[PDB]
């Protein structure tokens, strides 16, 4: 049912707050709270989100999380920043500084208790949570540390229930933290043994959308976490109203993951047009199907040819019959049998949801794990490891209390992890 | 009176996908007022 | 026990002692023709 | 009479 | 903003009490046994009212 | 003719009564001024053509009678009948029984005797309180031990709540529940078990209300006692009197503690789409889940169920419904009462208040019903007050009040000897 | 007659759940005008 | 009399069951408000008011509500119609071991209500899809009571298997290989009903370019419909449920049976063909007529039966068994000289408003056991065997307290199927 | 059922002007002394609180007793000072200072016995005297001696009423008098001989509910008297409205003093919602039980978990349904056990009023006989040992009628209730 949403570290929060706006928009939740809906499911199923206060206000079910409190700021001073319950936002007076020990240990740890506090408050309002969500990147200090310390220690406490991961994930043309592959590597193996869903972000691919598939001259973040939060609500459409096949996030992990280790999908999504091709292509489940799988439009930069899919869904949301959503996605497996594993029969499942989006006559969401995340597993393996060997900005975790056996562990995992994706990629 | 009560635009599933087509904005719209305001404050750039 | 009254009643519907207590129930005293 | 009037009014 | 005077004195949540819902102080009794009763139909009444204008009802 | 005088003692007696009055009074058709003879058994009739009801509610704090004054209702009670202290027993059984208790019993048995005194063929009393408080308790077992010493053998019955398992209002509720057992015992024909907890899961599930109050379970309870009089107010195919359940239901004198169930009771929505035939309400009735007292049948034999209907019922569907209930296995009787089953029907449909969770139904049953398993309760009590009196918790305020301190020993004897009874007349010869 | 008075018991609870959806409506909508004119009465005594 | 009660498990057993339930209304003339040839499948109550004898079970909460928000809200009551607090996710397991065991209970108790209601209840009707979690674990679970609770009561199952190639789940060959073992024991006659023919015969015969679930739950609601028209109205030759079960099934363990129905004629078609018995029963036996993705080509007739409604006569009939019995693309089995059942019920089809299929005189419904249905089992269980040989998806099974021998006992069952079809489609 | 009302000291003389202000806003009353309230029930029981005049006019029955006249100056200019009885105002010439020596015994008594001619006078005025209340601080020495002298006097007096007490506890974070310890360590024993129920404050929670939950920037002492003062409402709203579930001091006695040595009860609110809270909370049986217990609405500085509720209670106030103040309440019960002792019950008990507190809808107020108060009784007679050992400050004391062994004694007494808690612990 309810899926309760955390928001760790700068980046996660700005892309949560882009979030919140996209799901108050599509519900008629004005920045107040009010309820200015033009139908009756967007009432049906606005508790998955939202939990109703006295005076009819509806209220995220959102914990902003961050050891700076000039993010809390923004995101309070934002558009929609009233809209957020205030105690949910914690914050600490020392920020973590970039630093992974700083966010998973000390200054994390100090705060950790409160953010348990939230949590259980939160989850305890929900009459049959669905699971929890975390919006956060791999690279930073507080969203990938502080993200993971969550992550582990609300898995301990909540075993069974789904906990979605939205992480966002670096490339060295767009490295702009010079230790990504510390902090990456470290929150990683994190999330292998506590997620059951993690989703990668890489900002390289959200830019080449934006140059090429989108035409836009100038993009900013309120468009990068724009187009996170479109897949965001793709997600759990199905959860929020009806369709003609139906879906969760559980029944998406269930179809997508084989084996335990293997829960890193890849971030897509589809239509997007520029100004001009708006007008000039016509939307329909063929043209849906041709721009999901284009490498073009699934925004992490790991190529889906240089790899097999293991798995692929597609939530679709919009008035379309279920016979093209079949025929497309089973014309695709037709056709491109070198790029989905053979043992697997049917890669590609469907999920069809009878509402759409904004302005839209139809969309689809694209979660792919392919193997070309493999690509970016073993890239962060030798960035990491060209800095262990030496290393260097090793003293700040050693010093914050980190010990040296923890990163040889992290490298132990991240590459029994490649391994893994080789062998099921070149498996017979 | 099934045919009347029956119509599948009279279903409130149709109501509200018509309702949600012919809302004037999608968010590709507000992506692309994105470079509206970025043409906008160049403009205003070059006549400061 | 009632209120401002001087002292209360002494009520004949009962009494503490079930020897002068008023029981409710009083059990008390042709010829055929032809 | 008057308040049975009143209360049918009621 | 009478009552923005009074939840100004006090220090935590205070609602108007002018809001119909804080004006109506009936019981559970009341409200559940009598729901459309009026002040006038209570024992106790101010001494202003008219007694032409009361029930002039005494038993059932 | 055939009255029946109604004694609400407490706070939930006089909730209870409330309940029940306004449900009388719109059943029989008694409006405020201005706006069948069956009314005759609670009401008595002025030469004026006004209607008085046939309760003493009695109450040793001002707040609960000294509001029904202020209401509406006061028009419809006597000015006096309607007897309120000053000082309650603050749950003490000891305050509300020796201290307190003592200057008010005789107003109130005067006030009963000149009730009682304008009946010619009155049935019985009908006390109605929780043992939970300590007036309920307290002065309860006090105004029954001198109805009992005054009227002689008419029959008595009272609907007391009973602490339920799990939820309870006060710390020294066992206390007062063990204490006023002696007299609930002793000095009560019939008593009704009415708690809380199995009310309020009862209206969860069938009338489908997520928040339950104290009025819903009042109009419940007074739904419950009015099927279970109407019998003698309205002809139907096999009436009942008091005695007449009375002797039907008693085997022996120590066991009389029963529990209630009532059925159709469902709300307006399922009301108009479910088919409540006479079959499907006794199994509905006869199910663990609608029946008000928190205590499985399952965990002991029937020894004699009465069943009283209401409305259109006809005796062969009655008879249907014994018979499926009798083969049913999932209802298990004692093996010495073959017959079991004391029937009655009457035709006078439930009357449903304006406002009211309850529905109309065409036809309603009703459950007087001595079984074995009532034991978990008494269990239930007493292993809560046997840990409770341990090491001497809340004994000095019992203690101050006039009582000795051997009371609550004296009170697990009997608990124990009840519970002895119980299991023994359950096992097969 | 009997089904006749069910019709006219369920159209007395349909207004009468009508009238407590209206209560409650106004009730709410009193809290949010209270709560939002509280909060700007607040911010006008910090300001003083 | 003649009840029987019709149960809907999982999210393609409630649409299936809306358009069933829709044609019965509309056939019976019983109002969408709810106001004896109904008796079969309604209710009477004391105000005039019908009750549909239904019941709606899933674990997931979209598609009830669906039901409770349509135009059957009226009729539908509010029990009857439960749902779940989470879905089984496509998981056999999860829906039969530890969700769907805190639902069975009161399934059960609301199925013996509707049973106590019912006097001269031949048996039940299950829609359900067998390769989805809910339709595979509670299936299995309510069977199973079932079976244990009303002896030899008879039970159809009109199930939705994997079809040959189109699917839209990756566990679904899991799903339908453990819910085979559940239909094989605990199920008298269960009904061939993937969606790739019935998606190819609504394109094909019937000229819809926009082919949809809507679609093809109206067809299988006219199946269905023509199913238990036999008991609902009156006829030349009456075949209730266990008039016809017994000559279907010939032994315990055989009783899989395909079905396939005729004439579906768009409107413009309608007014060009001389649509006789003849006509319409080779239609209906010819390859392009099942909504079973099998080919009865491939194999050879156990026993058909047929199911006329409408102006049909006896005499025409029999002339169309006449001419069927010789043609050579289709052949029986040697021990089955007999071979057909047919019945006749004078009652026509109703097309729906808004509907696709045409005002037709008459129809026909086949529901038949051939040998050829070994194949789909086969399918099946090469799908297996590739999704089990790298145990894929198996520790979301086994994470439901399920052991890893369930998927090879019913590994070992589907071997059994195969080795009693190919047995006793051999000749002497 | 009257409550007749006694402020002693300068602290119990603010918190009781509080009090009156907010026992007259309940029930409609303007100082002028006329009523205003637009219903009948807050004219119902009026006489619970107040006695009519002949004009109509209502004033408090309320006993003003402090040494030092500038508090009667200051609660006459306040703006309800206009309704006590100017005869009911009883000041001395001289203040206590922090001596309770001079308190008790010589100050004080040459004034307790013109106190006690008013206290006899409204305690006969009364139709049927529910019992006494009193608002002071141990810490102090105006309010500790002379509320435990009339105390005292008035158990010689009245035996069978409730004396409930009101008592500011001094904590060393709020530490503004260095003989706080001896003037607690003197006036806990006359109240555990003396007193039905004596609740506990602590300055140091009240500021701390400001900090956090209220978020109050500078909140005053009217700021926390008006809390407490809310308390001490919640406390006997039951005897001045009607309920569906009623109580009264006697009531809350019987179920919160399971031993006679412990009825040193723990004090609590809710709810409590900051200024910038007002509008995401929403009031309800579930949301008020989620407040019950938490540290952050608990008014005592004292640690719950480090101790176990021996008995605790309820004044649940506004209009509710009974199964959820019922079962969200067992809740606390079924999930805390642990936090509560095993062998009572259901340690918690409920009542329920129809009338909430004015701009609030719902309401509840705590008592909790918990053993974690201890802590507090514990850590005030290690500063009192400390300081005794030494011979300290004793001379203030003992030039004015006292003994040394009476300190002792005073010690020897707060060990034995430490260890009475102790051993049910
Ligand atoms: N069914 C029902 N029970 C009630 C009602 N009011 C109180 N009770 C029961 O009374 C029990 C508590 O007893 P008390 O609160 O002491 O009331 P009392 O028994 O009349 O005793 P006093 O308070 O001295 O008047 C609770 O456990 C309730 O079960 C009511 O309105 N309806
Ligand atoms: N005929 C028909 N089949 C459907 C329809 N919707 C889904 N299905 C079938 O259902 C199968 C998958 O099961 P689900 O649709 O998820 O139904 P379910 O498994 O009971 O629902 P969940 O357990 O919550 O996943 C697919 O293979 C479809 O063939 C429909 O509308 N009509
Ligand atoms: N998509 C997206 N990525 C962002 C945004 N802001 C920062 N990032 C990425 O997040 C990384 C830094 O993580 P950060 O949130 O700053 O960690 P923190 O400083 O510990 O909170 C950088 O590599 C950025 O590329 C944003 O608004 N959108
Ligand atoms: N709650 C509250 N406490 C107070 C107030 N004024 C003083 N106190 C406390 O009372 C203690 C002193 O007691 P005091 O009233 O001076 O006693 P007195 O001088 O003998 O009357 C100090 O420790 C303060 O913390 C007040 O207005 N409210
Ligand atoms: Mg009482
Ligand atoms: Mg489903």
């Amino acid at each position: 049912r309810e899926i309760v949403s955390c928001q760790a570290g700068q980046c996660g929060n700005q892309i949560g707050s882009k979030f919140w706006e996209v799901i108050s928009d599509e519900h008629g939740v004005d920045p107040t709270g009010t309820y200015q809906g033009d139908s009756d499911l967007q009432l049906e199923r606005i508790n998955v989100y939202f939990d109703e206060s006295s005076g009819g206000r509806y209220v995220p079910r959102a914990v902003l999380m961050d050891l700076e409190p000039g993010t809390m700021d923004s995101v309070r001073a934002g558009p929609y920043g009233q809209l957020f319950r205030p105690d949910n936002f914690i914050f600490g007076q020392s920020g973590a500084g970039n630093n992974w020990a700083k966010g998973h240990y000390t200054e994390g740890a100090e705060l950790i208790d409160s953010v348990l506090d939230v949590c259980r408050k939160e989850a305890e309002s929900c009459d049959c949570l669905q699971g929890f969500q975390l919006s956060h990147s791999l690279g930073g200090g507080t969203g990938s540390g502080m993200g993971t310390l969550l992550i582990s220690k609300l898995r301990e406490e909540y075993p069974d229930r789904i906990m979605m991961t939205f992480s966002v994930i670096p490339s060295p043309r767009v490295s702009d933290t010079v230790v990504e592959p510390y902090n990456t590597t470290l929150s990683v193996h994190q999330l292998v043994e506590n997620s059951d869903e993690s989703m990668c972000i890489d900002n390289e691919a959200l830019y080449d959308i934006c140059f090429r598939t989108l035409k836009l001259t100038t993009p900013t973040f309120g468009d990068l976490n724009h187009l996170v939060a479109a897949v965001m609500s793709g997600v759990t459409c199905c959860l929020r109203f009806p369709g003609q096949l139906n879906s969760d996030l559980r029944k998406l992990a269930v179809n997508l993951v084989p084996f335990p280790r293997l829960h890193f999908f890849m971030m897509g999504f589809a239509p997007l047009t520029s100004r001009g091709s708006q007008q000039y292509r016509g939307l329909s489940v063929a043209e849906l199907t041709q721009q999901m799988f284009d490498a073009k439009n699934m925004m992490q930069a790991a190529d889906p040819r240089h790899g097999r899919y293991l798995t692929a869904s597609a939530l679709f949301r919009g008035r379309m019959s279920t016979k093209e959503v079949d025929e497309q996605m089973l014309n695709v497996q037709n056709k491109n049998s070198s790029y989905f594993i053979e043992w697997i029969p049917n890669n590609i499942k469907s999920s069809i949801c009878d509402i759409p989006p904004k302005g839209l006559k139809m969309s689809v969401t694209f979660i792919g794990n392919n193997t070309c995340i493999q690509e970016m597993f073993r890239r962060v393996g030798e960035q990491f490891t060209g800095m262990f060997r030496r290393k260097a900005f090793l003293h700040w975790y050693t010093g914050e209390g980190m010990d040296e056996m923890e990163f040889t562990e992290a490298e132990s995992n991240m590459n029994d992890l490649v391994s893994e994706y080789q062998q099921y990629q070149d498996a017979t | 009176r099934y045919s009347e009560e029956g119509k599948q635009e009279n279903l409130p599933k149709y109501r509200t996908q018509d309702v949600f087509e012919q809302k004037g904005q999608s968010f590709l719209q507000k992506l692309y007022d994105s470079n509206a305001r970025q043409e906008e404050k160049n403009r205003e750039y070059r006549l400061e | 026990a009632y209120g401002g009254l001087f002292q209360d009643p002494p009520y004949l519907s009962s009494d503490l002692d079930p020897k002068k207590t008023d029981p409710y129930d009083k059990r008390d005293a042709r010829v055929p023709p032809g | 009479r008057e308040l049975m009037r009143l209360s049918a009014a009621k | 903003k009478a009552d923005v005077a009074i939840s100004m004195k006090i220090p935590y949540l205070t609602m108007a009490v002018s809001s119909d819902r804080l004006k109506d102080k009936a019981t559970v009794y009341r409200k559940d046994f009598m729901k459309d009763a009026t002040q006038a139909e209570y024992r106790s009444l101010t001494y202003k009212t008219n007694l032409e204008d009361l029930n002039p009802s005494y038993a059932y | 003719m055939r009255e029946a005088i109604c004694i609400h003692i407490g706070q939930a007696g006089c909730q209870v009564g409330n309940a029940c009055w306004e449900l009388f009074c719109l059943e029989h058709g008694i409006q405020p001024d201005g706006s069948d003879d069956a009314f005759n058994t609670f009401f008595s009739e002025t030469g004026a053509g006004k209607h008085v009801p046939r309760c003493l509610f009695l109450d040793l704090e001002p707040t609960v009678v000294d509001e029904v004054r202020t209401g509406t209702y006061r028009q419809l009670f006597n000015p006096e009948q309607l007897v309120s202290g000053k000082e309650d027993a603050a749950n003490n059984y000891a305050r509300g029984h020796y201290t307190i208790g003592k200057e008010i019993v005789d107003l109130a048995l005067d006030r009963i005797r000149k009730l009682a005194d304008n009946c010619t063929g009155l049935q019985g009393f009908m006390v109605f309180h929780a043992v939970g408080g300590g007036t309920g308790s307290g002065l309860g077992a006090l105004l029954l031990e001198r109805l009992s010493v005054d009227y002689g053998k008419k029959s008595k019955l009272g609907y007391t709540v009973y602490p339920s398992p799990q939820v309870s209002t006060a710390v020294v509720e066992p206390y007062n529940c063990v204490l006023s057992t002696h007299s609930l015992l002793e000095h009560t024909d019939v008593a009704t078990m009415l708690d809380n907890e199995a009310i309020y899961d009862l209206t969860r599930r069938s009338l489908d209300i997520e928040r339950p109050s104290y009025t819903n379970v009042n109009r419940l309870i007074g739904q419950v006692v009015s099927s279970l009089t109407a019998s003698l107010r309205f002809d139907g195919a096999l009436n009942v009197d008091l005695t007449e359940f009375q002797t039907n239901l008693v085997p022996y004198p120590r066991i009389h503690f029963v529990l209630t169930s009532y059925a159709p009771v469902v709300s307006a929505e399922k009301a108009y789409h479910e088919q409540l035939s006479v079959a499907d309400i006794t199994n509905s009735v006869f199910e663990p889940a609608g029946m008000l007292t928190k205590c499985d049948p399952r965990h002991g034999k029937y020894m004699s169920c009465c069943l009283m209907y209401r409305g259109d019922v006809v005796p062969k569907d009655v008879n249907a419904a014994i018979a499926t209930i009798k083969t049913k296995r999932t209802i298990q009787f004692v093996d010495w009462c073959p017959t079991g089953f004391k029937c009655g029907i009457n035709y006078q449909p439930p009357t449903v208040v304006p406002g009211g969770d309850l529905a109309k139904v065409q036809r309603a049953v009703c459950m007087i019903a001595n079984s074995t398993a009532i034991a978990e309760v008494f269990a239930r009590i007493d292993h809560k007050f046997d840990l409770m009196y341990s090491k001497r918790a809340f004994v000095h305020w019992y203690v101050g009040e006039g009582m000795e301190e051997g009371e609550f020993s004296e009170a697990r004897e009997d608990l124990a000897a009840l519970e002895k009874d119980y299991e023994e007349v359950g096992a097969e010869s | 007659r009997n089904a006749s008075m069910i019709k006219t018991q369920l159209h007395e609870r349909y207004v009468e759940r009508v009238r407590r959806l209206e209560r409650h409506q106004q009730e709410q909508d009193a809290m949010s005008r209270h709560i939002e004119r509280l909060q700007m009465e607040e911010k006008a005594e910090k300001l003083r």
